[PDB]
């Protein structure tokens, strides 16, 4: 790095690399520690880690909701309600209600990894670039969550929420968080149903602080790392709603 | 079946491509095609530099003040009222 200009290019790359492999240390720490606690709470106090997930998901469907509601045009309804949008609303109600229906009103055998799903959606989606598919999303989770092997047929579901959701997002695009509300305050009524639910089956109520914890350390990844959030967080939905 | 993110994964990329908290990464500093136009707004009533944005020592700044006066929520019902005000201020009577 003699010269004036090479000097600089040397420590533009020198700190460019060593605060990359920095911030990856930090990382590593927090998921260590999240990863320590959650395989502990899973294989100590058995169901009150379940009772704790549902209740970092329930927070996050909240967040997603508030965050979302900033984005928003007009409350007002302005002209008329694009036919997408119409469509996309619709998609959203049924393919809740039908994964609310695979797990709780079954056909012989209970099955949760449509909630699971959009869970990850509801939570993940919005955080997703623009440029995503949704289509794509969908389809790559219900892999992650198991379901090829699993003997219920999600592709009408799948196709008819990333259709409708893509159809938005690539043709109505400051309408996506209208629909985004609008999934997470379904999930986030479905969610805390199944936890009120199976609350019921000799708990532990208040060492659900667990949930003050979790999205800690979950906080401290997000702002680090978006995507190993959305990671870590799929991972606690595939520990949820099974059985 | 197994499911392919387990509890040994946590913290491992995702193969999808994320947003970013209130569009700012802690390397590269603020994404500018994933901005917010509101707070572009702000940050143009500032003169504050592209260059300045996608900083990190000066994005962090930026990031922490803006955390600091109630997040972009704040922002945002800022330059809102600031509209709406000055909607009744064109008004000639």
């Amino acid at each position: 790095a003699m010269s004036s200009e090479v000097a600089k290019l040397v420590s533009e790359l020198k700190d460019a690399v060593h605060s990359h492999a920095e911030s990856q240390k930090v990382l590593k720490k927090v998921s260590q520690e999240l990863q320590t606690k959650w395989t502990d709470w899973e294989n100590n106090r058995g169901p009150d880690y379940l009772l704790h997930g549902y209740r970092v998901i329930a927070r996050a469907l909240q967040q997603t909701y508030t965050e979302q509601s900033m984005l928003i045009e007009g409350t007002s309804s302005t002209g008329p309600v694009p036919q997408a949008v119409t469509v996309a609303k619709d998609a959203v109600t049924q393919t809740v209600r039908g994964a609310i229906k695979n797990l709780e009103n079954p056909k012989p055998d209970p099955d949760g990894v449509l909630m699971q799903v959009v869970i990850s959606l509801g939570i993940e989606g919005p955080t997703l670039d623009p440029g995503e598919s949704i289509q794509n999303f969908l389809e790559t989770r219900v892999s992650d969550f198991g379901g090829d092997d699993s003997d219920i047929d999600y592709t009408s579901d799948i196709a008819r929420l990333g259709s409708a959701l893509d159809r938005v997002r690539e043709n109505h695009p400051n309408e996506m968080p209208r629909i985004w509300i609008a999934l997470a305050r379904e999930l986030g009524a479905a969610v805390h149903s199944h936890a009120t639910s199976v609350r019921i089956a000799n708990h532990t109520r208040d060492v659900v602080r667990m949930a003050n914890e979790s999205s800690r350390l979950l906080q401290g990844m997000k702002v680090l790392s978006v995507g190993a959030w959305a990671n870590t967080m799929t991972v606690l939905i595939g520990d949820l709603f099974e059985h | 079946k197994k499911k392919r993110l387990t509890k040994a994964d946590i913290g491992t990329p995702s193969n999808f491509q994320h947003i970013g908290h209130v569009g700012w990464d802690p390397n590269t500093g603020f994404d500018l095609n994933n901005l917010d136009p509101e707070l572009k707004n702000l940050f143009d009533m500032c003169g504050i530099s592209e260059a300045q944005l996608k900083d990190r020592e000066t994005s962090k700044v930026i990031y922490d003040f803006i955390e600091k006066t109630g997040g972009v929520e704040a922002v945002k019902n800022e330059l809102r009222r600031q509209a709406e005000n000055l909607y009744f201020q064109g008004l000639e009577h």
